[PDB]
């Protein structure tokens, strides 16, 4: 799907 | 029989795929075009998509998961019995998608305006502001004008979401969304193994904090440092103080070893959006590993847009489900930072080239973290001083010592903030925090944790949680406590796997084959076996381990250890109920 990050 | 079970999982593939990648177009269409038109029919898709859940989910729930003999088809229709947020009844998951639609909006528009003046947004307008002002007022300005219009704005929708997501995590037989979340890492002892890892790698923050608590004393006054207590939240050039790395200047242990620019050596060597993206992707060709596909670089949007429309800036990864269709999202700047972002990103994209033949139920990382680790792992050897200088852009000890506390100042620092961000989540979603406490235990757990304090008092009405990014667009964080803690592993591995020797901060793992063989293995893999396994194919064991990093930063932690005794620092924040009197 959507992956992000911290991030 | 076990007929009927891999038959099930065939259809379920084949119809999964096709209603996924509706999903996907509807859900871009929104994100990279925030208007009334997009957002009603990524709400239409939704409901689409859930009542496809509802069936199969429904289906999967009549077989007995145990008494199948196949494992891979075991591990598929276990997944596929749970329904998620397509488990609530028909208004609630309308209400529910509303809100998290909703939510994220109001994330993605809010702005910090000065008055009868301009309107700043986050990124880059806040994001610059905190990484390169040193201002004190300045960076109260925007630290609390970005809490002010996007935190308080999440508040009205938070108590609704909590509920309808503990009542979706219920009824697919959880007892709330946390212990739903907690279990997309198939490890009963989770919550015991990340305490024992935060444990760990307290003494090089502590450590960390006490030397950057000192330099912020120098620069911003005796009268607004307490050298003994929580440091104030907007100092740390990051809006969530998560990463520390753009206050470099400030700490650099020797100033008389200086370094390049990297900002200006991109812009002046005319260093793009584009050109950064292809430099990742390169540094994965390298490795023997796998090209984007030429249609990456047609329908990816690698830069903010210029036409006045409103987008999700926040970088993301997309997978269409057609092992064909992958894309970059990100409102790219050009420096340093988000060089580093873009390898992060490229990582996902890799994954999603790795697994694209599995079935799309197994489409997944083998556990989260593995997922935001990926191109982290590659970034770290991106970042090496021999790497950036091959790069044009950078130019012994002295210079290795200020390279591992550049590196400390975003790796060790984000290590207890992912670690918070969820523990306040799941205690939100346990119901040990109500909405009464939000913001007053989100401070508890930021001073707990990272030894941080707000600059200014918290009124009734702030929610602060609600101005980062994961709150509101619901993405659970512990991903990236376990990928910081992973990524040296993967880094000591790969390293030695490419023959490298001598100390690990020194490694750089460019055109290795041998390393990009382990990690394919791995990333092929996708969710089709428990994490360990993957884990043991890259590493040679099973567990996660905070031994690599600490490893990676044993030179720093004699060095920090040193100058902190000599100058009489009290590690940790004895005086934690400080707070600036400004
Ligand atoms: C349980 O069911 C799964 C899925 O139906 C079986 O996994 C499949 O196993 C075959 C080998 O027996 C895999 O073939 C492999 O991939 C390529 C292309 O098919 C082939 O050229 C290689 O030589 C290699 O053998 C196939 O990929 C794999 N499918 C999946 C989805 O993983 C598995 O065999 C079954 N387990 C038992 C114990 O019966
Ligand atoms: C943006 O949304 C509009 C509808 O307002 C739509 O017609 C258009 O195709 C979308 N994309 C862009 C780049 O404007
Ligand atoms: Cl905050
Ligand atoms: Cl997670
Ligand atoms: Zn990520």
């Amino acid at each position: 799907d959507r992956v992000y990050i911290h991030p | 029989d076990e007929a009927e079970a891999s038959k099930f999982v065939e259809e379920y593939d084949r119809t999964s795929q096709v209603v996924w990648n509706e999903y996907a177009e509807a859900n871009w269409n929104y994100n990279t075009n925030i208007t009334t038109e997009t957002s009603k029919i990524l709400l239409q898709k939704n409901m689409q998509i859930a009542n496809h859940t509802l069936k199969y989910g429904t289906q999967a729930r009549k077989f007995d998961v145990n008494q199948l003999q196949n494992t891979t088809i075991k591990r598929i229709i276990k997944k596929v019995q749970d329904l998620e947020r397509a488990a609530l009844p028909a208004q609630e998951l309308e209400e529910y998608n509303k809100i998290l639609l909703d939510m994220e909006t109001t994330y993605s528009v809010a702005t910090v305006c000065h008055p009868n003046g301009s309107c700043l947004q986050l990124e880059p307008d806040l994001t610059n502001v905190m990484a390169t002002s040193r201002k004190y007022e300045d960076l109260l300005w925007a630290w609390e004008g970005w809490r002010d219009k996007a935190g308080r704005a999440i508040l009205q929708f938070y108590p609704k979401y909590v509920e309808l997501i503990n009542q979706a995590a219920r009824l697919n037989g959880y007892v709330d969304a946390g212990d739903s979340w907690r279990s997309m890492y198939e490890t009963p002892s989770l919550e015991q193994d990340l305490e024992r890892l935060f444990q760990e790698l307290q003494p090089l923050y502590l450590n960390l904090h006490a030397y950057v608590r000192r330099a912020l004393h120098r620069h911003y006054g005796a009268q607004h440092i307490n050298l003994e207590g929580p440091i104030p939240a907007h100092l740390l050039g990051n809006m969530w103080a998560q990463t520390w790395s753009n206050i470099y200047d400030l700490v650099v242990p020797f100033p008389s070893a200086p370094s390049m620019d990297t900002t200006e050596a991109m812009l002046k060597q005319g260093w793009t959006p584009r050109r950064m993206f292809k430099e990742a992707d390169d540094f994965f060709t390298s490795l023997g590993l796998l090209p984007v596909p030429p249609e990456f670089w047609n329908k990816s949007m690698l830069e903010k847009p210029t036409d006045g429309r409103e987008v999700v800036c926040h970088a993301s990864a997309w997978d269409f489900y057609n092992g064909k269709d992958f894309r970059i999202k990100q409102c790219t700047t050009v420096n340093l930072e988000d060089l580093v972002v873009a390898h992060h990103e490229m990582g996902h994209i890799q994954y999603f080239m790795q697994y694209k033949d599995l079935p799309v139920a197994l489409r997944e990382g083998a556990n989260p973290g593995f997922h935001e680790a990926i191109g982290d792992v590659l970034a770290l050897s991106v970042s090496t001083p021999k790497h950036l200088h091959s790069l044009n852009l950078l130019s012994s000890d002295e210079h290795d010592i200020n390279f591992l506390m550049k590196m400390a100042l975003d790796k060790i620092a984000f290590i207890p903030f992912s670690y918070l961000v969820d523990q306040w989540r799941w205690r939100v979603f346990d119901g040990s925090i109500t909405k009464e406490n939000y913001n007053q235990e989100w401070w508890s757990l930021r001073l707990k944790y990272q030894g941080l304090c707000p600059p200014v008092p918290r009124t009734q009405g702030d929610f602060d949680p609600g101005a980062k990014f994961h709150i509101p667009s619901s993405v659970p964080y512990i991903r990236y406590f376990v990928s910081f803690i992973i990524q040296f592993q993967f880094h000591e591995a790969l390293c030695q796997a490419a023959g490298h020797t001598g100390p690990l901060h020194k490694c750089d793992i460019y055109q290795s084959k041998e390393a990009g063989q382990r990690l394919a293995t791995a990333m092929k893999l996708g969710f089709s076996r428990p994490w360990p396994e993957a884990m043991q194919l890259i590493t040679g064991q099973p567990n996660m381990s905070a031994s690599a990093m600490l490893s990676y930063f044993k030179p720093l932690l004699d060095w920090l250890r040193t100058e902190n005794e000599l100058h009489g620092e009290k590690l940790g924040w004895p005086q934690y109920n400080w707070t600036p009197n400004s």
